[PDB]
């Protein structure tokens, strides 16, 4: 069955670092674009970032541009984000997502209504 | 609530699930194997038909 | 609490993969090492059907295996007579944005649904001698994606929102939902008895239904993208399955998991339709890349291909005798071939 | 015996015609919008449980189908499908300087869209009169959510509207070139964009759709009859 | 098509 | 030889032979592939498979023009084939004049007013448009039944000197508006529409199009160059029948042979100019 199991996570002071990995396992990791959306307190499900299949294409969210990197590793199903001078906005449970379909450009995994292919996060929080 | 009722229902949904007896796998592919033979004589496009008794030529 | 029952739903599904493991002893490939090949098999269009203005996506083949429906966005239902290309009926739609027809087996009645989520049952036979809306079936959240009639009064219809109804067309109530999946429904076939049928809906799995129950009696998964065609085996113990990953697979009910993959390096597009010939032999998917590949389904082999159409192929069907599969694509025209 | 079956064939055929024609000289559209976009608005501005709503409207002779989805599910990758063969989708985006991340993602997603490879999208930047009252007030921190508004000047050639600040000229013209930026990013012209700025009650709206539906015509002539 | 002049014509006008 | 010395007769001839291979290369291409292709079925594309058609035709007629052209010895095919082939050439080169005058027509039309043009052309109206065409086509042709004819001179025996060119009778009576200026209608009002129509395309496009205003350019360019020849030989060819006036025998004879060229070269460059910039024609050839 495809599932995505997201590590990390937890409390972090201010402007520290914390290092998100989740393991693929289902489906062949190599073909699909991944996605990284978090959800905040009270607030619906927002995009973060993207990695395309090889990772030579990858864009930002404004908010985490130049703070946040996104990896890959193809070799062992692993999708990596790495976070760098976290901020108490930044608090939120993150979400490891999957475009729908194999070599495909565009995606649709900003969807709440029970989004099949994405994981149950791992909270962070940022605070003293 | 609505996270509690949604586990609960998947819990014992699948519970009922998992109680189903089940046969071997050699099993069931030597019973389609031993369908698709019976009926291969019978289906005009694994042979085709001749065109005397073919309605669309 | 949450995180108690997640565990024992992670720890029943260790449980039921290893009933998986320990149910198979051999594949079906190697069972099947010694069948011979059913080899190439060549086909050619023997009826072109024009007079639709818009794409098509649904056809269904009638009980007498000469009189077919077609639905196009250009709002008109057209029952053409395949030996002639005559054309019996022309509906128009109270909306143009159709996506699913069903022609019920005893003929009276045919339905059809869209984005408008009403079902809508036209009658054919009538004193008036005109056609016109026996019946709508609102109550759907979502779009309506395949219609099937399990009888002249009941009809089964999917929806984008996550549930399957059981209709009664003389009430137009609902008698039975199924609301077990998590994603939209795209197709459902019915067993040759009637008695169970099955469903995929986006989220890689599929589900067996009981039409009086009204409950999920098994879920299969091993895809790996959205399923879009579904269609029983002809002797009714198994399935197969069609998803946007390129691949197909057959599930057996009894045995309860993944058979058989049919998968080609060549082909990196999704399947649009999946059909049975008659003995199951011969497995026909319709691809986005603008023709049909048939595989023997023992073998997995790719016995033949149809590329006719010019356009994404939206519509497969095998007629109940088997004697011709008509295949509509997008190009506003629909082919039969034999 | 069977001539029956010819005869209603050809009537048939004959009722076809008359709605072909019909159906040739019409002009459908799809409008997209978010729900705090004032596409609800625009609708009323065109004058002559479902799931998805129509609308009649007439400029210049030429009939306008709009279609609006209604009560639906937010799995749009699947009914969104249907409307490849639409002459063009208007596109509406509230100037919400964060929910304009969402409409950039939903735009990015239209516009890479296998089937959608081939439609020209008619960009609204809806509710202009909102924007202008936020950005005048001080407390529009643009460049908190887009952080390349701190080293962004606006172009030498923008026309701007007489009375309006160089902030907002400035502000509208980044938010627009937000949207072209993922236009031409594609690089390959099947399809164009068009940005328009309109508030929610302007009588102008007719006629820009009106003018995108003949310059998408026109483009799609070029290349019918040989001229590209 | 097009129409030739012979190569007698320059004569033929003589009678 | 008699007329054109050998050198300049094996060079347009080799040029004729050359333009003939290709033009019926080209022809041929274009009326099959849209014949078996709804994609490519449109109005355009079935006014350039008649305009294809009309230009297969004429290279059909190509070896009784160049066996006249060569040899000029008495003529021994009938009298019929003479008229035939005149005729046929002349209908031609009418229908093909009237076929890209209806589609500089058709492209104003769509390019000026693109949601106009719809309720406008449509297979309808576009069969109708070329039956007509056909009709007055052949209906201007027609005088060529008594224009042209087999002539021999009183002097020595029919078969020594039979010669396809225009009977006495003609040449004496007032036909010469019938051979020159009722011709010279399908070469004004046509050159004036495809300059007009073209003009507005160009400014409206204009106000990248710049390749497909340098087509329509050189498009009008080649007819003209094309048609502007055939015209003047013909009028010239005319004239040099009035007695007192031998000087421009020359004169028309070489205007000729240049038409002769220029003639097979606008029927073969048809096909392309019309073809290439439809990169749908290109994927689906
Ligand atoms: C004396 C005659 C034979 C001269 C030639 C006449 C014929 C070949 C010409 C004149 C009228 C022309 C037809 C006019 C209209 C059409 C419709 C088009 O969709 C198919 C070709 C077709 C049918 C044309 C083919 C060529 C045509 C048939
Ligand atoms: C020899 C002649 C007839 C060739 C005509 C070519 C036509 C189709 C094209 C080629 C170049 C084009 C011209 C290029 C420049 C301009 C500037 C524009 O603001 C007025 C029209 C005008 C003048 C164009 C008219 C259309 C045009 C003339
Ligand atoms: C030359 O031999 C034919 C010239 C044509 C003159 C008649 C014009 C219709």
């Amino acid at each position: 069955q495809v599932q995505l199991q997201e590590s990390g996570g937890g409390l972090v002071q201010p402007g520290g670092s914390l290092r998100l990995s989740c393991a693929a396992s289902g489906f062949t990791f190599s073909n699909y674009k991944m996605n990284w959306v978090r959800q905040a307190p009270g607030k619906g499900l927002e995009w973060v970032s993207d990695i395309s299949q090889s990772g030579a294409s990858i864009s930002y969210t404004g908010s985490v541009k130049g703070r946040f990197t996104i990896s890959r590793d193809n070799a062992k199903n692993t999708l990596y984000l790495q976070m760098n001078s976290l901020k108490p906005e930044d608090t939120a449970v993150y979400y490891c997502a999957r475009c729908p379909a194999p070599f495909t450009r565009d995606c649709f995994d900003v969807t709440s209504t029970t989004y099949a292919y994405r994981g149950q996060g791992t909270q962070v929080t940022v605070s003293s | 609530t609505a996270s509690i009722a949604q586990a609960r229902k998947l819990v014992e949904q699948l519970k009922m699930e998992a109680n189903i007896d089940r046969i071997k796998v050699s099993k069931a592919a030597a019973d389609l194997m031993a369908y698709c033979e019976a009926h291969a004589k019978e289906d005009p496009l694994l042979t085709p038909v001749p065109a005397s008794e073919n309605p669309f030529r | 609490e949450l995180d108690q029952l997640r565990q024992e739903a992670e720890q029943l599904k260790n449980q039921i993969r290893d009933a998986r493991k320990a149910c198979a002893d051999a594949t079906l490939s190697q069972i099947t090492n010694n069948i011979d090949p059913v080899g190439r098999i060549q086909m050619r269009t023997r009826r072109t059907l024009r007079g639709h203005l818009a794409k098509i996506y649904a056809m269904h083949w009638g009980t007498d295996s000469r009189l077919l429906v077609s639905a196009s966005q250009d709002g008109k239902l057209i029952i053409w007579d395949s030996y002639t290309t005559n054309k019996v009926h022309a509906i128009p739609l109270r909306s143009s944005w159709v996506m699913t027809c069903a022609y019920a087996p005893s003929g009276n009645y045919v339905a059809c649904g869209g984005l408008d989520n009403i079902c809508s049952i036209y009658n054919l036979k009538t004193r008036e001698g005109n056609v016109r809306v026996s019946r709508e079936l609102a109550g759907h959240t979502g779009y309506l994606s395949c219609c099937r009639f399990l009888d002249d009064n009941q009809i089964v219809t999917s929806s984008g929102d996550t549930t399957c109804a059981l209709w009664d067309i003389e009430t137009g109530q609902q008698t039975t939902t199924f609301t077990g999946h998590t994603g939209d429904v795209m197709s459902l076939s019915l067993a040759p008895d009637t008695r169970l049928f099955v469903s995929g809906a986006c989220d890689a799995s599929a589900k067996l239904w009981d039409v009086r129950e009204g409950m999920c009696r098994q879920t299969f998964t091993g895809h790996e993208s959205d399923i879009n065609a579904i269609c029983f085996f002809p002797n009714g113990n198994a399935f197969a399955t069609g998803s946007d990953d390129a691949t197909c697979r057959l599930f057996d009910l009894r045995a309860d998991q993944e058979l058989m993959t049919y998968s080609h390096d060549n082909i990196i597009c999704g399947i649009t339709s999946v059909s049975f010939s008659k003995s199951g032999r011969l497995l026909l998917a319709g691809y986005d890349d603008f023709n049909c590949n048939v595989w023997d389904a023992l073998k997995a082999d790719r016995a033949g291909v149809l590329a006719g159409h010019d356009n994404r192929v939206s519509c497969l069907g095998v007629t109940d005798d088997g004697m011709a599969v008509a295949t509509g694509s997008w190009d506003s025209f629909l082919k039969i071939w034999n | 015996e069977d001539k029956a079956a010819v005869e209603r064939s050809k009537m048939i055929e004959k009722q076809l015609q008359k709605d072909k024609q019909v159906y040739r000289r019409t002009l459908r559209l799809l409008l997209l919008g978010a729900d705090n976009s004032g596409k609800s608005t625009i609708v009323k501005q065109m004058r002559i449980t479902s799931g998805i709503f129509e609308t009649k409207f007439q400029v210049d002779k030429v009939n306008f189908h709009m279609f609006d989805v209604g009560a639906q599910r937010d799995e749009r990758r699947k009914w969104i499908q249907c409307f490849n063969d639409v002459t063009a989708i208007i596109f509406v985006v509230d100037s919400s300087d964060n929910r304009l991340q969402e409409a950039l993602n939903d735009f990015k997603s239209i516009w890479n869209n296998r089937w959608l490879r081939t439609i020209s999208v008619i960009l609204f930047l809806n509710k202009q009169d909102l924007l202008a009252e936020k950005v005048l007030a001080g407390k529009s921190k643009i460049e908190d959510y887009f952080p390349e508004f701190a080293r962004y000047t606006t172009p030498e050639d923008a026309t701007p509207e007489p009375g309006e600040d160089p902030r907002v000229t400035r502000a509208k013209y980044f938010i627009r070139k937000e949207f072209v930026d993922i236009s031409t990013a594609s690089g390959d012209g099947r399809h164009i964009c068009y940005p328009h700025f309109t508030c929610s009650v302007d009588t102008e709206n007719a006629r820009r759709i009106f003018n995108d539906c003949k310059d998408i015509i026109l483009q799609m002539n070029l290349r019918e009859y040989n001229l590209v | 098509g097009s129409s030739f002049l012979s190569p007698e014509h320059q004569r033929v006008q003589q009678r | 030889l008699q007329l054109f010395p050998a050198p300049l007769l094996a060079g347009v001839t080799a040029t004729c032979v050359a333009l003939f291979v290709v033009g019926i290369a080209g022809n041929l291409l274009t009326m099959l592939v849209v014949s078996r292709f709804r994609e490519l079925r449109t109005t355009t594309n079935l006014y350039l498979s008649s305009m294809a058609f009309s230009d297969l035709l004429i290279f059909l007629c190509m070896p009784l023009d160049l066996v006249r052209l060569w040899q000029y010895r008495p003529w021994n095919f009938g009298d019929l084939l003479c008229k035939l082939f005149q005729f046929v050439s002349e209908s031609c080169t009418y229908a093909t004049v009237l076929t890209i005058t209806a589609l500089s027509v058709e492209r104003y039309f769509a390019i000026c007013f693109p949601l106009r043009a719809k309720v406008v052309v449509t297979k309808g109206r576009v069969k109708l448009v070329i039956f007509v065409i056909w009709a007055v086509a052949f209906c201007s042709a027609g005088p060529i039944f008594v224009l042209v004819g087999v002539e021999h001179e009183n002097g020595t025996d029919p078969w020594d000197t039979n010669e396809c060119r225009p009977t006495e009778f003609a040449v004496r009576s007032g036909l010469l508006t019938v051979m020159v200026w009722v011709s010279s209608i399908f070469f004004f009002l046509p050159v004036f529409c495809l300059t007009v129509l073209y003009s507005l395309i160009g400014r409206k496009l204009w106000r990248n199009h710049k390749q497909t205003v340098k087509m329509l350019a050189v498009v009008v360019f080649a007819f003209i160059l094309c048609w502007l020849p055939f015209h003047v030989g013909r009028y010239l060819f005319s004239k040099s029948f009035e007695p007192g006036s031998l000087e421009i025998a020359q004169i028309s004879q070489y205007c000729n042979l240049v038409s002769f060229v220029l003639f097979y070269l606008s029927a073969a460059i048809n096909p392309i100019l019309y073809n290439i910039m439809s990169k749908k024609y290109r994927v689906a050839v």
